[PDB]
DNA sequence: TTTTTT
């Protein structure tokens, strides 16, 4: 699997927070799937976006809701 | 022996707070009738189905969204017809200031006896509307677009200011204010509401309602309507065919949904919904594309049936009849 | 010498102490039967797991907050049908006025019984709660959506008029005036809190929660409420899949959380709980979708399984019995 | 303390 997250940086992250959130994702998905080789890759684009390469509808809603988790959860693991 | 003078303090607790707020500040509530849910139908019989409680719950606010021309308005001008029919007095705040008067009699409104407000401001919109609601004298209100619900500041203010959140500060301090003399005067209020998309739409559908958040909860009633085709007789389309989701139900189960035709210059096609909802309910015989009734082959094509069900009336209050007593879960009488 | 004058005056302070204000006024912690904590029951076993105590403490202050259509009142309804079922007298302050009594009765609440108010202010309402709380004979009183705790100069001033942190600051005088009051009737009272958005926020949850900080302070136990999904049996959608995250706990470990389904006109499924956590606890065995029971094959699927256990009352209790047993960290006397 | 906006 590969897990593409773009952050726009017309709204960027704080400072340092960029290499933390990476691996706090990585965390997550190595914990959710461990059986496939989740590599995350975060970085500023134009606009915030997020591509799943080698997984299905229900595994995309999946690691949508992970993201989602890890963002509000930002303070918990930042 | 502890529990005698339990009953005693909690009768004289009840006392008390009845003494210092009135008779109805605190009862149980098997006893309290005004707690009932009293609906009113919206025009629409699928759409009194999907509702579950037969109709738009009085004395609360609804909720309907959806796209640019997607019959909202329409939709509730003719629940606005069906409460003046009953003999409810009723108001538009017409927010958005389109309201076409031609078309709300050709959608069955009685236009002389419906109060019309345009309000300038959306504070001024949301109090007109507490107003008529304390007045106990309106029993449908339908604010159109709380899109069009600016603030007095954005209005005094230029465009491309930013006004942080005001709108939505606006939208949740009418609901508190509101919420309690909708249900003490028993007035229905209908809000109107637009999607408008969201930049980057990782977590949820971009489909979002604009507002702010506190009318999602505050709803009783929200409905999700959209169009979903196109009914032409001929090469003229003559109609619309929506669908309307419903997203969020207080007084019945949510997320049914049901679907009708909007028939530009006449409204929701009543009969039109007849035909299908007999047709599912065994009611009427679809053989094919052919539509028969005890027998009886009474057309093909649905508008065919429709317009034969039009001219037979009272097979129509029959089949009215028997489909209200099998559907509708929550017969008032 | 000096220890036997410190305990002399350390008696003669206590002596002082009692005199002056009353028998119960200091004493050591380990010998106040008053300060144990006594939980009631959610009406869901995987949350009373999450809590750690097994439900939510007796005389404390409780926040339930989440998004629109959550299940916030729902689970609120099955608490206080749990108490209702061990004889406890509920009430029920609405400041919504978005409350159904044949929804609630058809939860398992004692409609008769429970004592129910739709007050017209903020103040009001919390005055209801007070003078319920000081009662005594009120023990689960249930304040639903702060958000609608509207400060009577709100109410009386005009949509658009500012009023700073009016309803921060009235919960903030009610949260002092009610915590001594709630512990020294042995009440418990919940309240609902709805999800509203903070702005200017680009990272974190912007989910900040109405009705000010003194709720979040004087909350013993706060639970995040969110549905995340829908329950369907094929096509129509029956209930709704939540999960309750235990986001402050000062009664156990907080941050568990627990996952479960509200079934429309049913509430939370306990057998599907129950289910759930004798899987967890290999007690039921999953064979991919087979769920099997001590070697018998009692269903396929969820709602095989949980037909199953609802056909078979006597081991329906024997795995509550066992499950009840081992999975409750703080087992009560 | 109080509230999203496209
Ligand atoms: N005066 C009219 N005469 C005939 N048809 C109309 C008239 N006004 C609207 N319609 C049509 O009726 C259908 C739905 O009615 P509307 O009341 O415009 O719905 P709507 O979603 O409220 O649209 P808005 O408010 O402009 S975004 C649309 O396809 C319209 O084109
Ligand atoms: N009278 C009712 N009949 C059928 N279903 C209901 C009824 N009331 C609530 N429900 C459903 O039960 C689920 C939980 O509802 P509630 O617990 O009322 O929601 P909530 O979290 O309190 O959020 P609010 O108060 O609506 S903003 C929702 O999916 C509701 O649609
Ligand atoms: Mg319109
Ligand atoms: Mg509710």
């Amino acid at each position: 699997m590969r897990i593409e997250v773009t952050i726009a940086k017309t709204s960027p992250l704080p400072a340092g927070a960029i290499d933390a959130l990476a691996g706090e994702l990585s965390r997550r998905i190595q914990y959710a799937f461990p059986d496939n080789e989740g590599h995350v890759s975060v970085r500023y684009a134009a606009a915030n976006n997020l591509s799943v390469i080698g997984a299905t509808k229900e595994d995309k809603q999946r690691i949508s809701e992970i993201l989602q988790e890890t963002w509000e959860s930002a303070d918990d693991w930042f | 022996a502890i529990d005698e003078n339990k009953q005693k303090a909690l009768a004289a607790a009840l006392g008390q707070i009845e003494k210092q707020f009135g008779k109805g500040s605190i009862m149980r509530l098997g006893e309290d009738r005004s707690m009932d849910v009293e609906t009113i139908s919206t025009g629409s019989l699928s759409l009194d189905i999907a509702l579950g409680a037969g109709g738009l719950p009085m004395g609360r606010i609804v909720e309907i969204y959806g796209p640019e021309s997607s019959g909202k308005t329409t939709l509730t001008l003719q629940v606005i017809a069906a409460a003046q029919r009953e003999g409810k007095t009723c108001a538009f705040i017409d927010a958005e200031h389109a309201l076409d008067p031609i078309y709300a009699r050709k959608l069955g409104v009685d236009i002389d006896n419906l109060l019309c407000s345009q309000p300038d401001t959306g504070e001024q919109a949301l109090e007109i509307c507490d107003a008529l609601a304390r007045s106990g004298a309106v029993d449908v209100i339908v604010v159109d677009s709380v899109a069009a619900l600016t603030p007095k500041a954005e209005i005094e203010g230029e465009i491309g200011d930013s006004h942080m959140g005001l709108a939505a500060r606006m939208m949740s301090q009418a609901m508190r204010k509101l919420a309690g003399n909708l249900k003490q005067s028993n007035t229905l209020l209908i809000f109107i509401n637009q999607i408008r998309m969201k930049i980057g739409v990782m977590f949820g559908n971009p489909e979002t309602t604009t507002g702010g958040n506190a009318l999602k909860f505050y709803a009783s009633v929200r409905l999700d309507i959209r169009r979903i085709g196109a009914v032409k007789e001929g090469e003229n389309v003559v109609g619309s065919e929506t669908r309307v989701k419903v997203v969020k139900n207080k007084i019945a189960a949510p997320f049914k949904q049901a679907e009708f035709q909007i028939l530009y210059g006449e409204g929701i096609n009543f009969y039109g919904e007849l035909v299908d909802l007999g047709v599912k309910e065994k009611l009427i015989e679809k053989a094919g594309a052919w539509y028969s009734y005890k027998g009886e082959k009474i057309g093909q094509g649905k508008a065919n049936a429709t317009a034969w069900l039009k001219d037979n009336p009272e097979t129509a209050k029959e089949i009215e009849k028997k489909v209200r007593e099998l559907l509708l879960s929550n017969p008032n009488s």
